[PDB]
């Protein structure tokens, strides 16, 4: 006799979940949660309420265009690792607590409910939730065990980016604005239009379980090179047909301009702009990231770890990239922590203008076989400057130039303060 | 701006 369950609505509990998962600014309209951590649902029913003796409910989550259990982009779990459990029941409502694994692929999931009383099961789409990286969760790869550092590197929307020269250091304020309306949606689009998604979407969604993979993707997709990336670089001081790199005050205008014109290159940017937009996207996705500036930054073109002049390679007044916090199970043990990611195009990696992630520790120790792109990053911070001087006798003499030392006063914003931290020690040993 | 030395 007992007739089927009839759902009125699923309450996603935005305000509670938002506060618990540190996504309150993301959760005013849709549910955004962090992986590896329980979140609440409340099912409202129309006829009778859930009855454990009678009913058996099963859940389904799916992400991406080709979801499968093998890939970790589809899970099925019964109402009783993806779990769902009954926490409370009152009149017409049933209160649940779902959990996700700490190694779940980030992104937009669709949540369905199967309800049976022993016969033909009825199906319901409950809604959608976006699942992010979780720096608060000890099992997650991005885990950062310092609360003050999680505040700075994930949650803070304003920061400072260092520019100028080694001698004359200056800075600008920058609005990263990772939690402003529409920015998270633009980040998901960035991943969805990336080359590997276009090539094999099911595998690409599967691998968003790694901050390494995601990190690498972003260091590629922030520049427009090779793809539908965000920024076009320009360095010749003529920007009349775009925006001056120096006009920008924040990542938000760039990301939105990119979306509005159908994922079209944004004119124009330079290093700090690339790094800044990358910091926005990575912070939005929950990967603790920071912008670092390197003074006397060298561009090695022939991988000999020397910067060569002929009286020819380049040393910049400053160059900016980002570091992101994550374990590295793809490497030898001991490389967890900060990974250099570089979205500014300079040298190609695997046929494409991207760079990193590479452990900062690998740079410092000179373990240049470590992926990704350690030889290049080492040269940026710790190269010898060489002049091939032509002599009066027609001979060419190699000489070490110590007038301009590569990799000085490497800088990022202090935790929780409006001040500069020197992190030169993390990249290179003193001599 | 960023400038090559
Ligand atoms: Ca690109
Ligand atoms: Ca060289």
């Amino acid at each position: 006799m007992a007739e089927e369950l009839v759902l009125e609505r699923c309450d996603l509990e935005l305000e509670t979940n938002g506060r618990d998962h540190h996504t309150a600014d993301l959760c005013r309209e849709k549910l955004v949660v962090r992986r590896g951590q329980p979140f609440w649902l409340t099912l409202h029913f129309e006829g009778r309420n859930y009855e454990a003796s009678v009913d058996s409910l099963t859940f389904s989550v799916v992400t991406g265009p080709a979801p499968s259990q093998e890939a970790g982009t589809k899970a099925r779990f019964p109402l009783r690792d993806w779990t769902a459990t009954v926490v409370d029941q009152q009149d017409c409502t049933l209160s649940l607590q779902l959990t996700t694994p700490a190694n779940a692929p980030i992104g937009l999931y669709r949540l369905s409910l199967e309800a049976s009383t022993g016969y033909q099961g009825s199906s319901f789409v409950l809604g959608h939730f976006i699942l992010l990286f979780n720096a608060w969760c000890p099992a997650d790869a991005v885990y950062l065990d310092s609360e003050e550092e999680r505040q700075e590197y994930v949650l803070t929307q304003q920061g400072f980016i260092y520019q100028g020269s080694a001698k004359f250091i200056k800075n600008i304020p920058w609005n990263f604005g990772q939690f402003e309306d529409g920015i998270l949606d633009i980040c998901l689009i960035l991943l969805d239009v990336n080359p590997k998604f276009l090539k094999n979407a099911g595998r690409d969604c599967s691998r968003r379980s790694s901050p390494v993979y995601v990190g690498r993707v972003v260091s590629g997709m922030v520049n427009c090179n090779d793809d539908q990336g965000v920024l076009l670089g320009r360095w010749d001081n003529n920007y009349g047909d775009g925006v001056s790199p120096m006009s920008w005050i924040g990542s938000v205008d760039i990301l939105r301009r990119w979306k509005n014109h159908g994922c079209q290159r944004v004119k124009y940017g330079q290093c700090w702009v690339f790094a800044a937009v990358a910091c926005t996207v990575l912070r939005c996705l929950g990967i603790p990231t920071r912008v670092v500036t390197n003074y006397n930054s060298a561009h090695d073109q022939n991988s000999n770890l020397l910067i060569e002049y002929f009286r020819s390679e380049m040393i910049w007044n400053f160059h900016c990239w980002v570091e992101s916090w994550m374990t590295r199970p793809d490497l030898q043990p001991g490389y967890e922590g900060w990974q250099a990611l570089d979205p500014t195009p300079q040298e190609k990696s695997e046929g494409t203008y991207c760079c990193g992630p590479v452990p900062v520790r690998a740079i410092k120790e000179g373990d240049l076989s470590t992926k990704y792109d350690a030889p290049f990053v080492f040269a940026e911070v710790n190269a010898d400057v060489v002049d091939w001087i032509q002599q009066d006798d027609g001979s060419v003499h190699k000489s070490i130039n110590r007038s301009l030392i590569v990799g000085l006063k490497i800088s990022t914003k202090s935790v929780g303060r409006d001040e500069r931290e020197d992190i030169t020690h993390t990249y290179k040993y003193p001599e | 701006p960023a400038l090559p030395f």
